[PDB]
């Protein structure tokens, strides 16, 4: 409730939910046609939601034998400056698999370096 | 049972091409028209929780959409022209939502007067 | 067999008559732009095996009738040109075919029947020009018959999920019937 | 007389008194009865002389003149606007 | 060629898709 | 198995398994679309199974006037080279009605026959 939680956190609550509905018509289509018929808008927004997906995926302290690197706490006030971040399209640039397993939105730009050498 | 009469077959019209709205900047001008009074009038029926609304000032902002002042504007800044909408016609205009309400019914100078306040509320948020 | 699996089903050929019947409006739309510049195209362009297609598939018998050079990408895919059908065929497009450089292509009649120096840029043009015309009334027409064959097979599976639906609650009620008796 | 872009048809089949034209040698202007030639032209002007005295004015970047045995012509521009 | 010549100057006279494939 | 029946027994019937179940996946666009929509590779196949599926087929002995036609008795060599041969892509010109209903795989052929 933007009265318990912040009309800030609220908000970026309810659009990464609308992007990630969104994205499963969108997901429906590409399922039949392919990727090249979407718009420019369309594989913007598919591109945000494939990234927010694994954004909201993290390494846990107690699942060391399954994905293979250390776990590790994120504090809220960094979550809700990551998905706005991502939502507003900032990070555009960088690579999908990137948001994949990390801590806070800035292991994922470390991890945008490591991926190239 | 004025603005409601004809939102609810314009929202029909949509609900019978909404359904290809993937491809909404393809299809034929007269449905594009209907994908966009539907998405408009669809935006308009949105509202927050705890905080409902007297029949006069549900009749006014479904009076703009319904005569097609949203149109051409955006579908995410529809509900903040609405909050700021009904802030300016609760604040400056208390007279013709009391009229509304007294009457029951939409006058023809309740009408001009509405006409009046949307089309000049549009040149100043569209600008 | 099991209600889930057919209610998957359903959602699954629901999702592809959807599309289906989406794209053939989107080539009843294509195909009057497509006319509306056919005429003063068919008045522009009067005065080797060239086969002219596009990318695009979907679009019924056109491809497989037509039978480096060769325009169309699909042209190729049975033994040249790439990137057409996706946007309308411009006189620049008929260019480059002459610049890297007796003729194939698709004559418009209507919506169900069809036949299969400067100059020689104008006659790339005309083809082109009648090709897409073609390739977006006859998609017109395959999507429509798949916009078919899919409420077909959504008829067949609303009637398999209402013989489960009637097996389940019969089942349920035997379960309950025997273990009280 | 027809006159015809890619993308619109200006004149088609006059019913025309003179058509000005750039060629690539100099000019010319087509009268009704003009020599069967074949001609290409070049970036000029296009000045239609209409039939009821009136005048014309185009722009053509490159294309062909076709004038045949009988008393018809058909200009053909790539690109062809006004002003 | 006259083609080549022709688009050049439709390129000068506008200011007022297909991709090639060799095997 | 390959130790109880042969390597090259077993090969074919699998043969003809793998690409039956990979026509039985096609079955849905083939409904939608059409075969004409299927890629080269698709199309093949296709056409293979379903020569494959009416070669699977036989006139019975008992079944003498439910068809009229002469009951075949097939031995298992020629059973394994039939199928093999249409596997390798060695009868894909023939018609599909000529591997309905037939013997060994020289009736195919003399069916076809009778048809050009």
């Amino acid at each position: 409730d933007p009265n318990i939680v912040g009309s800030e956190h609220y908000d970026v609550a309810r659009g990464v939910q609308k992007i990630l509905q969104d994205y499963k018509s969108l997901q429906d289509i590409i399922a039949i046609l392919g990727m090249d018929e979407l718009s420019e808008e369309d594989k913007l927004t598919v591109s945000r939601a494939r990234k927010i997906q694994r954004f909201l995926s993290q390494p846990f302290q107690v699942a060391e034998v399954f994905t293979g690197h250390l776990g590790k706490l994120v504090p809220l006030k960094e979550t809700i400056k990551g998905f706005q971040q991502i939502l507003a399209g900032e990070y555009d640039h960088l690579p999908e698999q990137a948001f994949y397993m990390v801590g806070p939105i800035e292991e994922a730009v470390a991890k945008a370096d490591k991926l190239a050498e | 049972k004025q603005v409601a009469g004809t939102m609810k077959l314009e929202l029909a019209q949509y609900r019978e091409v909404a359904a290809f709205a993937q491809f909404g900047s393809d299809l034929d001008a007269a449905t594009q028209q209907l994908l966009s009074r539907g998405v408009r009038l669809t935006e308009l029926l949105k509202q927050g929780q705890y905080s409902p609304m007297a029949i006069e000032e549900q009749v006014a902002v479904i009076y703009a959409g319904v005569r097609g002042y949203l149109d051409k504007l955006e579908p995410s800044k529809i509900t903040k022209f609405e909050n700021a909408f009904l802030s300016h016609v609760i604040s400056q205009h208390q007279a013709l939502l009391g009229k509304i309400r007294t009457d029951g019914k939409i006058s023809e100078e309740s009408d001009a007067k509405l006409k009046e306040i949307v089309t000049n509320f549009l040149a100043g948020f569209e600008a | 067999a099991t209600l889930k699996d057919i209610t998957r089903r359903l959602k699954s050929i629901k999702n592809i008559q959807k599309i289906t019947k989406s794209m053939k409006m989107v080539a009843a739309a294509k195909y009057a732009r497509a006319e509306r510049e056919l005429k003063p195209a068919r008045v522009y362009g009067v005065g080797l095996i060239i086969g002219v297609s596009s990318d695009r598939g979907l679009c019924g018998a056109i491809h497989s009738s037509v039978a480096i050079i060769g325009v169309g990408d699909k042209i190729r895919s049975i033994l040249t040109f790439k990137e057409v059908g996706r946007r309308p065929p411009t006189f620049g497009d008929a260019s480059v075919i002459a610049l890297e450089l007796s003729i194939i292509f698709n004559r418009f009649r209507s919506v169900i029947s069809y036949k299969t120096e400067y100059s020689l840029a104008n006659i790339i043009y005309y083809s082109l020009k009648e090709s897409t015309t073609s390739e977006q009334s006859a998609r017109m027409t395959a999507m429509d018959n798949a916009s078919k064959n899919a409420s077909e097979m959504i008829d067949k599976l609303t009637l398999t999920f209402n013989r489960t639906r009637q097996a389940v609650i019969t089942k349920e009620l035997i379960e309950i019937i025997s273990g009280a008796a | 007389f027809t006159f015809a872009s890619p993308t619109q048809v200006f004149f088609n089949s006059a019913n025309v008194r003179q058509v000005d034209v750039p060629t690539q040698t100099g000019a010319f202007g087509i009268l009704a009865a003009h020599v069967p030639t074949l001609q290409v032209l070049r970036p000029g002007l296009v000045v239609v002389h209409a039939e009821d005295g009136t005048t014309s004015k185009y722009f053509v970047s490159s294309g062909s003149v076709t004038v045949n045995a009988d008393s018809s012509v058909q200009l053909l521009a790539e690109e062809a606007v006004t002003l | 060629s006259y083609i080549r010549y022709s688009q050049i100057c439709a390129k000068a006279v506008r200011d007022a898709t297909i991709k090639i494939v060799k095997v």
